[PDB]
Formats: structure tokens, C-alpha cells, sequence
């Protein structure tokens, strides 16, 4: 309906709306008839950013943006092991710092050099395995749950 | 004129006083003594407001320990004109007879629009132009680089307002918007910001709604004053749509697509900007990290943005997340902007609840709640921050962030709706949404909290029974005023049926069913030949006018009609309504004669007073019901089955008797004034109906004159109107319906007007 | 004769359909002289209700969207606003060729509306008292 067509394959837009755009780490738009085009040669890279894939690395995100797209993933990695609450530390102020710091790595994980980004994440994920990765995980999916819950309920 | 009222002297600047005053001056009295809040049903046509002003002015001097203010209120700037000019005629009685000795300060209020004086801004129009060149004219950076460089662009009348109206308290004396103007022309300050500072001085202020249901306009009285200050509301039944209208907002495919463009330009101008200056940005952070972030507000209270939609509560003062980093907002901002996009692709109508909307975007972009609800806190104070001019091309990106605001805010109670395209276009994909708030009780309920006593003065509203439950209110008063006449004025009557027997209605869900279509045209017709001047036509919709307009000329009726009176047809465009009521009003008084038709829901039931020969007569088609938008209605009468237990038939009956009463109410405002009212609907015979529609009308809607046929009321017509297109002077006016100071002296005054106030 | 049935005149349409010449047929460019780059006589006592309400300051501010799309335009409408704008413009255009637009309607219709005949505002005759100088004249 909005998007005017992949730089690929932009057919899709015009023949159908029931089409959803394939995502990839490359941050680059690409189709359903594109992902049946590097199936069968090719599979190791992008068309033309020339960037390398794992066979399709293809997944459905409709978003319209591709840095949307890219960085709605990197939300759900980065906070996969990013789960501290308020709970962990003295303030909010303290909390927000970071959660901007947090804001940061996803900027440097979207656009900078991922060293420092890897350590990081390796040495919080170690140190915090147990709460923040493990614990906090299950107390978000409780909430998920409950809210599931509440949702069901008034249903 | 010395009126005493149970023990209290009001001072009439004029010769009488209609007997209605009293019992409902009385019943203002009893609230006030009270000090509670109150429902007073009193007919438009009597001078409710000037006996309310009296007592008002009456009650604060007797009382200045009770009541420290009032703030009244009425829909329309006309209005307020009309109020300011009778308050004057009040002061001017209490001016002679106490010779000026005592203070008192009167004053208007209104948007820039009305309060703008300097040259650059004052042409401008629209609010947007206004607001966003004066806010370029006046603002703390345009300020702060003004005085430091005179050479920088400013509005002059601020720097004088500023330099010297500030800490200069204005003399007592009502000050009109003309008044202020010229004021403000004399000293050269900015009447609108010399208004604001000096309501702390004022003793009456007048403001539209907006100012005290609008939680992002202006909000100018804090506790402390409110505390001891009266609210007075006209009883305009819209108030309760107003509150939605006033915290609800739409959301619009176009509006994002604009939303995008401006969100592509600040970004862009972001980085110009950075480039330009950081530490100022820096220094947000700081303010932010260091708290409250609060320390230019009072320039900041020198700004045009609106304030937050959330209401005091629903404001925090927390630090905002972790989108205090522009660039990490603007992120936020265009996941939120698409999110929205993908949840605006939805194929079909869906609605969601809050948490549920909010549950989305925590699933798929994670948003969370806490850092949403201050996202137009960081959006006002990066707008600043950014110190960006296009403030009227940065409005799409404001409702954006102020409906995330409102989303992320006002979690429980509310809903949303989600259309793949507008009732204007059934036919064609236009994806919108609807932030739909429901209970209109939570904008007024600060102003129950705040001020001591609301009080609603006109007699539109009915069955009063139904507003405490709708506003979730409970008034110490609820009364109603009964029409009291030595010679009827009004005369409302059910021509619901036609010669042909035909049983002229709507019942028929709005559908196409010529026979009523064509009553209705002989009716009007034959009714445009026997009233006099003025007529004034309202459809239950604009798309059923305008297919019964298209079947009259079709069937020539119309023509017919242009013999018998001058046609004008409303629109939606402001230069059609403007050209219409022009033509109408001067066509009901030059030699020719003139009919207005237009919708019983537009704004020209609203802004438009069909007072003495304009309008002399008002014709409901139909009774007037949405059955459009169905679902957004659904939702509130839902609502309403669930916290309110309210029928959705008992409220549509409600809601549509409300606005025929608009209608009728506005059709007149004076003893020296008249209105013939057809209600050319079935329904309205129905003794529920008729029962709702506001019981001083009901007294004259005798049952006689239900289901009458269209001859019936022509004869009707013509009888009514030889009785009182009789002379009947002011000295005739003396016998009943008018009290001079001799029937007030007079304890009878006392003891006669007690049955004319009502209670429901 | 028989040509003057022909659109504007006798069924009134949109466009240029007239069987003698349209200036009317850009009603919008025709009323530019009215209310667009001139206006009305009154639009500040009256007839501004186009201004009143809080959709005044900004637009999509309001809840409104039951005004004309962008999207989903339609020649049905076109023919009913056709016999409104025929008809409005009809009655405008010739009311205006009777009233040149003056300076005191605005002025006119807030007295109109503000003061009341009924508390105050008389009306009071002003001949002249006939006492007549020796009447024993008309006697004889
Ligand atoms: S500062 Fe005052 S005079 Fe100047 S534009 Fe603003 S409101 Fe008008
Ligand atoms: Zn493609
Ligand atoms: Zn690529």
C-alpha cells in the first residue's frame, strides 16, 4: 500500500498486498520471488550488496523501514541479555544511564564495530547468566503470561 | 434596582426583572451556600445570564470569604461577547449606585487569535500561522537572543509586556478583547500574554471551554484560587462531547505520511543543527539526568506548545527512559511511526484496548509503557531544544507523540478503533485510527476537585437525571425552570403526520423511502408560505439532506419553494456557511424572505442564535440520530451499559432529544422574541420522547398538537401566529412575565416565583 | 428557447454544461470575490462559526473525519453539490445585485442582539402638545 517497491523485485507491491517483506542482517529489502532466486544459486550472499548470508537468512518483518526492521531484531538480541529491571539498580536515574548505555550498544551494534559490543555482551551474560539473563527472563515471561491472563479474562 | 434575594441584596442594573431570576437565583444562592456543585435547567430565552453575573457580583461581595473568583464559561466567543456587554450594564448599576467605590475586574479571554496585536502575527489566518510566527516572535530562545541582539527577530509587544506590564496590575474596570486591544495598542503589550498574567488579578474571567476541558490548552488557575472560585457552564449538552472531542485523537494514514516527511527533515536538520550547537544539547541531558529538567519553565510557560494531554495525575516527574538521546529518540519515534504503519495495515476494522495496543508493541518493538508516557515530555523539550521555527509543520510529529503520550497514559477506561478507511469513504482504503476516550467524567473531574462549585445555568440539557450519571457527577441542585409568560413565546408541536397519511419519519434507518422524502417537501413547501421572515431547516444528516435536497429539485418542490423563500444550503466549507448566513440573515430582512436548512449536528446549530425574526421558525426532519460510525458509538454505549448500566436505546434518545433541543433552544433568547417549532418526525410522539425533551418546552408541546398533520400545523401556524403577531408592548408586559422594583418591594415577588423553578 | 433547459440554467450542474457561457462554473474562482480573497460584510458579528470551536487553531487537533477525502471522490455528490453551489451561488450572486455590501451590519446586528426591548429601551412619540390661544374664536 505505502512501500513503492523493493529495489529487487517490486512486482510483489503491485500484484498483491498479502506479501510480507523478508528481512536480513544485510539491512536490505528483499522479497519472496528474490528468496526462490538465491535458493537455487548463489545462497551465500547478497544479490547485490555483495554481503555475505546464510543460505536465505530470510524472516517476515513488515516493517516499511529496513533499519526498523534491523534494529526491532537487535532490540529483541540486545534485550534477550539485557534484562535488568530498576529492581538492579539504586534509581531510576541509575536505570536510565543503562538503558542509555544499553541505547548505545544498539546504535554500535547497528552502525559501529562490534568488539567492544561482543565483550560485553559475553562478560554481562556470564557475569548476570543466572538473574538478569535467566531470572528476569522468566519473571518478564510471567508477566507476559499474566497479561495473557487479563487479556483472556476480559474476553 | 435593589433586588433582595432570601436575605441577599443584588444590585439589577436593569428596570425588571424576569420572575424566573428569582427562583433560580435562589436555587444559585442555596448551591453556593452550599458551596457545591449544581444543575439549574433555565430556558435560553430568559436573561439567565444577567441575574447569574448580578448574583455572582452579589454573592463575592456579601462573601469574598467563600468566593475568590469566578470563572465562567460559554462555547463561543459571541457569546462571550454578549456576556462581557450585559456584565457591563451590571457593573454600570453597581458603578452608579455604589459610585465605583468598591474594586472589581472583568475580563476576556480567548487564543492569540483574538489576543494578538503585533502586525506580523495579527493578520495571520489560522491558529497555526498565529501561534507558530508569534512563538518564532516570541519564545526563550528567540527571547534570549533578542536581548542579547535587538536585531534578532521579536515581537515587540512582548519585550514591552515583558519589560513593562509585567508586575504592573491592571486598574479595575471590565476589559473586553476590544478593550484589551486597544490597551494593548496604547501600551503596546501583547493582551494575550497581559490577559494570562492578570487573570491572578481578575474577579471574573470569561474563557471557552477548551481552557478548562482542554488538559494540553492552557491551564491557568491552580487549586489555590479554584479552591474558593465558582465555574459556571452553559448548558450546552455538547460539554460531555467536548470532553471526548477534547481527549480523544485520530490518527490518520496522511498525518503519518506528513509525520514521516517532518521526522525525515528535523533528523536531517539534527545533524546541521548538532553542528551548529551541542552543549545546549549536552546540557539537556545534564538537566534531565540531574532531574526535574524544570528550570525554564516559566519561559517555558511563554511557549505555544500545548501542554501534555495527561492531566495532573497522569504527569510524572521521572526521568524519560532512556529516549532522553535524540538520536536514540528519533529511533523511538520512527518504531513507534511504523509499528503504527504495520498496525494501520490492518485490512479491516479492529479495535483494541490500551494494554492491548501496548501489548503489541511490546511484542514486536518492545516499547514499554513507562518511557512512552514521557515521550511528549521529551518531545516538548526537544522541540525547544531544537529550537525549531516550523512549529505548525511540526504539528503532525506533536499528535503523534501526544497520542503515544495519551496511549501509554491513559491505560484502563479507554479504547481504540482501527478503520482500513473513513466514513467518507466506505468505498475506498483510507486507513485511520481513533483514540476513542470514554469517559468524559475524567476531564471534568479535576475542575469538581479543583473548583468549589460547577454549575451548569442554561435549559437545553434533559432529562437532567441522565447527566449525573454520564459526568459520573452528583450536583447538591438539580433543577429546572419553567417558562413564565403573559403571552407563550413558543409553540412545539409533532407533525408526524403527513396529508397522505403517510407517517412522516426516519424510522426507516435512514434508508431511501421517497413518501417521507415527499411529505416532507410539501410540508416545507407550504410551511415556507406561511412563516414569516426566516425559516430554519435541520437534517438528521448531511447525506440525507442532501438526497432529499436532490429529490425536491428533481421533483421541482424546490422551486416552488425559491417562490415562496431564498434557499441556502450549508457545507462544509467555511465561505459557504459565512456567504449563507450573510445572505440569510439580510434576506430575512430585506424585502424578500429566506430558509435556511442545514444539520441538527453542524456547527451552525452551534455558533448561530435564530434570535427575533431570524429563524422564526426552526423544523426538525427527522429525529436526529448517527447510525453512522456505529462502532466508535457502540464503543461508548458499551462503555456506558458497563460503568454506567445506561441503555444504548435510552442514551440515543437522549442524545438526539439534546440536540433537537439545541435547535429549539437557540431559536430564541428574548420575551420580545418567538419561535414556531415542527418536530416532523413519528418518534417524537412516542410520551418517552416527549418526556425527555426539556420539561419547560414539554408544558407548551401539549398533546393536542402530537401527530398532527401537515394542515394541522399550517392552521396551527397561522393561529399561533395571529395571536401573537398582535402588538403587545413593555407597559403590556407589566401585567405578568415582568417585575419592576415596585413588584419586587413587593413580597409577592417572593412567594409567586416559587413555583416556577422544576426539579427532575 | 428551447436550448435554455440545457444544464445551469434549468438543471443546474457543475461545470461549463451551461447553454450560454459559465463564469459560475468555477464556483470556487466565482466566489473568490466573496469569501476567499474578499469576504462578507459581517463575518465577525456573525456567520464565523467556520472559527469558533478548538478545530480553529489546528485541524486533525479536533476528532474530525466526516470531511471530503482525498480519497474516495464521487459524480454523484458532484451532482448534488452541483444544485447546492448552482443554488447558493444563484441566490448570493442576485441577493448582491439588491444589496450593495455596508459599514454598519457588523454594528448593527451586536445592538441588534445585545440589547433588550424588554428591560429597558423604549419607544416614546414626539408631536406636539395643541394648546390653543383663545378658543372663544373657534366658539363664535
Ligand atoms: S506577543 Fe502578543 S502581540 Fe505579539 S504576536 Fe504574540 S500575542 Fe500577538
Ligand atoms: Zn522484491
Ligand atoms: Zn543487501
Amino acid at each position: 500500500m505505502d512501500d513503492q517497491g523493493c529495489p529487487r523485485c517490486k512486482t510483489t507491491k503491485y500484484r498483491n498486498p498479502s506479501l510480507k517483506l523478508m528481512v536480513n542482517v544485510c539491512g536490505h529489502t528483499l522479497c519472496e520471488s528474490c528468496v526462490d532466486l538465491l535458493f537455487v544459486r548463489g545462497a551465500g550472499n547478497c544479490p547485490e550488496c555483495g554481503t555475505p548470508l546464510r543460505k536465505s537468512n530470510f524472516r517476515v518483518q513488515l516493517f516499511e523501514d529496513p533499519t526498523v526492521d534491523k534494529e526491532v531484531e537487535i532490540r529483541k538480541k540486545v534485550l534477550k541479555i539485557y534484562n535488568k529491571r530498576e529492581e538492579d539498580f539504586p534509581s531510576l536515574r541509575e536505570y536510565n544511564d543503562f538503558l542509555e548505555e544499553v541505547e548505545e550498544i544498539v546504535f554500535n551494534l547497528t552502525n559501529n564495530v562490534d568488539l567492544d559490543n561482543t565483550k560485553k555482551k559475553m562478560e554481562i551474560y556470564q557475569k548476570e547468566n543466572k538473574d538478569v539473563i535467566q531470572k528476569n527472563k522468566l519473571k518478564l515471561t510471567r508477566e507476559q503470561e499474566e497479561l495473557e491472563e487479563a487479556l483472556e479474562v476480559e474476553r | 434596582m435593589k433586588l433582595n434575594v432570601d436575605g441577599l441584596l443584588v444590585y439589577f442594573p436593569y428596570d425588571y426583572i424576569y420572575p424566573e431570576q428569582f427562583s433560580y437565583m435562589r436555587e444559585l444562592k442555596r448551591t453556593l451556600d452550599a458551596k457545591g456543585h449544581g444543575v439549574l435547567e433555565m430556558p435560553s430565552g430568559t436573561g439567565k445570564t444577567v441575574s447569574l453575573l448580578a448574583l455572582i457580583m452579589a454573592y463575592q461581595r456579601a462573601y469574598p470569604l467563600e468566593v475568590t473568583k469566578l470563572i465562567y464559561c460559554s462555547r463561543t466567543v459571541p457569546e462571550i461577547e454578549k456576556v462581557i456587554e450585559e456584565l457591563r450594564k451590571l457593573l454600570n448599576f453597581y458603578e452608579k449606585q455604589e459610585g465605583e467605590k468598591l474594586p472589581f475586574l472583568g475580563l476576556a479571554l480567548s487564543s492569540r487569535k483574538n489576543l494578538c496585536i503585533h502586525p506580523e502575527v495579527t493578520p495571520l489566518r489560522f491558529g497555526k500561522d498565529v501561534d507558530g510566527k508569534c512563538h518564532s516572535l516570541t519564545a526563550s530562545y528567540v527571547r534570549a537572543q533578542y536581548q542579547h541582539d535587538t536585531s534578532l527577530p521579536h515581537c515587540r509587544f512582548y519585550e514591552e509586556f515583558d519589560a513593562h506590564g509585567r508586575e504592573v496590575p491592571l486598574p479595575a474596570g471590565i476589559y473586553n478583547l476590544d478593550d484589551l486591544k486597544a490597551l494593548g495598542r496604547r501600551q503596546g503589550w501583547c493582551p494575550y500574554f497581559l490577559a494570562r498574567y492578570s487573570i491572578l488579578h481578575a474577579n471574573v474571567v470569561v474563557y471557552s471551554y477548551h481552557y478548562l476541558l482542554d488538559p494540553k490548552i492552557a491551564d491557568l488557575v491552580s487549586k489555590e484560587l479554584a479552591r474558593k472560585a465558582v465555574v459556571v457552564f452553559d448548558e450546552a449538552h455538547n460539554i460531555d462531547n467536548v470532553c471526548i472531542d477534547s481527549m480523544s485523537v485520530n490518527l490518520t494514514r496522511r498525518t503519518l505520511d506528513r509525520c514521516q516527511g517532518n521526522l525525515e527533515t528535523l533528523q536531517k536538520t539534527v545533524l546541521r543543527i548538532k553542528e551548529t550547537d551541542e552543549q545546549r544539547l549536552r546540557d539537556e541531558y545534564r538537566r534531565l539526568v540531574e532531574g526535574l529538567r524544570e528550570a525554564s519553565a516559566a519561559r517555558e510557560t511563554d511557549a505555544h506548545l500545548a501542554n501534555p494531554v495527561l492531566p495532573d495525575e497522569v504527569l510524572q516527574e521521572a526521568v524519560p527512559g532512556s529516549i532522553r538521546t535524540a538520536e536514540h529518540f528519533l529511533g523511538f519515534l520512527r518504531r513507534l511511526l511504523e509499528y503504527v504503519k504495520w498496525r494501520l495495515r490492518v485490512q479491516h476494522v479492529v479495535q483494541e484496548s490500551p494494554p492491548a495496543f501496548l501489548s503489541g508493541l511490546a511484542q514486536r518493538v518492545c516499547i514499554q509503557r513507562k518511557p512512552l508516557r514521557f515521550c511528549a515530555e521529551r518531545l516538548r523539550s526537544l522541540l525547544h531544544t531544537l529550537e525549531i521555527t516550523d512549529l505548525a509543520d511540526f504539528s503532525p510529529l506533536t499528535l503523534l507523540a501526544n497520542f503515544a503520550t495519551l496511549v501509554s497514559t491513559y491505560a484502563k477506561g479507554f479504547t481504540i478503533i482501527i478503520e482500513p478507511f473513513d466514513d467518507r469513504t466506505p468505498t475506498i482504503a483510507n486507513p485511520i485510527l481513533h483514540f476513542s476516550c470514554m469517559d468524559a467524567s475524567l476531564a471534568i473531574k479535576p475542575v469538581f476537585e479543583r473548583f468549589q462549585s460547577v454549575i451548569i445555568t442554561s435549559g437545553t440539557l434533559s432529562p437532567l437525571d441522565i447527566y449525573p450519571k454520564i459526568l459520573d457527577f452528583h450536583p447538591v441542585t438539580m433543577a429546572t425552570f419553567t417558562m413564565t409568560l403573559a403571552r407563550v413565546c413558543l409553540c412545539p408541536m409533532i407533525i408526524g403526520r403527513g396529508n397522505d397519511q403517510v407517517a412522516i419519519s426516519s424510522k426507516f434507518e435512514t434508508r431511501e423511502d421517497i413518501a417521507v422524502i415527499r411529505n416532507y417537501g410539501n410540508l416545507l413547501l407550504e410551511m415556507s408560505a406561511v412563516v414569516p421572515d426566516g425559516i430554519v431547516a435541520f437534517f438528521t444528516s448531511y447525506q440525507y439532506m442532501e438526497s432529499t435536497v436532490a429529490s425536491w429539485y428533481e421533483q421541482g418542490i424546490l422551486e416552488n419553494i425559491q417562490r415562496n423563500k431564498l434557499l441556502f444550503i450549508e457545507t462544509q466549507d467555511g465561505a459557504e456557511t459565512s456567504v449563507a448566513l450573510e445572505k440569510y440573515q439580510e434576506a430575512c430582512e430585506n424585502g424578500r424572505g429566506a430558509i435556511l436548512l442545514s444539520v441538527a449536528r453542524g456547527k451552525v446549530s452551534e455558533g448561530i442564535d435564530f434570535v427575533h425574526h431570524y429563524g422564526r421558525a426552526v423544523i426538525m426532519f427527522g429525529v436526529p440520530y448517527v447510525y453512522t460510525q456505529s462502532r466508535i458509538l457502540k464503543a461508548r454505549l458499551e462503555y456506558l451499559r458497563d460503568q454506567f448500566q445506561i441503555r444504548e436505546n435510552d442514551f440515543l434518545t437522549f442524545d438526539a432529544m439534546r440536540h433537537a433541543a439545541q435547535c429549539v433552544g437557540r431559536a430564541i433568547r428574548g420575551k420580545t422574541d418567538y419561535g414556531l417549532m415542527v418536530f416532523a418526525d413519528k418518534r417524537f410522539a412516542r410520551g418517552d420522547k416527549r418526556g425527555k425533551l426539556p420539561r419547560w418546552i414539554q408544558e407548551h408541546l401539549t398533546d393536542a398538537n402530537l401527530n398532527l398533520t401537515v394542515d394541522e400545523g399550517v392552521q396551527v401556524a397561522k393561529y399561533f401566529l395571529r395571536q401573537m403577531a398582535q402588538p403587545f408592548h413593555r407597559e403590556d408586559q407589566l401585567g405578568l412575565s415582568l417585575l419592576s422594583l415596585e413588584q419586587l418591594e413587593s413580597e409577592e415577588t417572593l412567594k409567586r416565583i416559587e413555583q416556577i423553578a422544576q426539579q427532575l | 428557447w428551447t436550448r435554455f433547459f440545457q444544464s445551469h440554467y434549468f438543471h443546474r450542474d457543475r461545470l461549463n454544461t451551461g447553454s450560454k457561457d459559465l463564469f459560475a462554473e468555477c464556483a470556487k474562482i466565482d466566489e473568490k470575490g466573496l469569501k476567499t480573497m474578499v469576504s462578507l460584510g459581517v463575518k465577525n458579528p456573525l456567520l464565523d462559526l467556520t472559527a469558533l470551536e478548538d478545530k480553529p487553531l489546528d485541524e486533525g487537533y479536533g476528532i474530525s473525519s466526516v470531511p471530503s477525502a482525498s480519497n474516495s471522490k464521487s459524480i454523484k455528490e458532484n451532482s448534488n453539490a452541483a444544485i447546492i453551489k448552482r443554488f447558493n451561488h444563484h441566490s448570493a450572486m442576485v441577493l448582491a445585485a439588491g444589496l450593495r455590501k455596508q459599514p454598519a451590519v457588523k454594528r448593527a446586528k451586536l445592538q441588534e442582539s445585545i440589547e433588550y426591548e424588554d428591560l429597558g429601551k423604549n419607544n416614546s412619540v414626539k408631536t406636539i402638545a395643541l394648546n390653543l390661544k383663545k378658543s372663544d374664536r373657534y366658539y363664535h
